[PDB]
């Protein structure tokens, strides 16, 4: 067995899937993506590391 | 409201500018523009700002 001790990662491979989905209070234009970068900057409670 | 998340464009200042002027300059002028009563005997008019229609370039 190598030095490095080996671990196992179960379950699924999804390309980019984020499962913690709630309800948010503020929100942004439905259309324009390029202002929804501003809710990264300040993040809902449940998404500040998602 | 755009610029807030992105570089706004660079032509951005004088197309405003340009809205602006063509919005409400034009009416501003022609609203303190004086009235020239005269020529009884005939058929004349004075300055309403009512109509205020632009045409398209030929």
């Amino acid at each position: 067995y190598p030095n490095p001790p080996l671990v196992i990662c179960f379950g699924a491979a999804q390309k980019e899937f984020v499962p913690t989905v709630r309800v948010s209070h503020e929100q942004m234009h439905q259309d324009k993506y390029s202002e929804w970068k501003m809710l990264q900057w300040n993040p809902p409670e449940f998404v500040r590391a998602p | 409201n755009e610029g807030i998340s992105t570089i706004p464009g660079f032509n951005q200042i004088q197309f405003e500018g340009f809205c602006r002027f063509i919005d409400q300059g034009l009416t501003e002028e022609l609203y303190k523009f004086p009235k020239i009563e005269d020529t009884d005997q005939e058929i004349e008019f004075q300055l309403f700002v009512e109509t205020y229609q632009l045409v398209e370039p030929l």
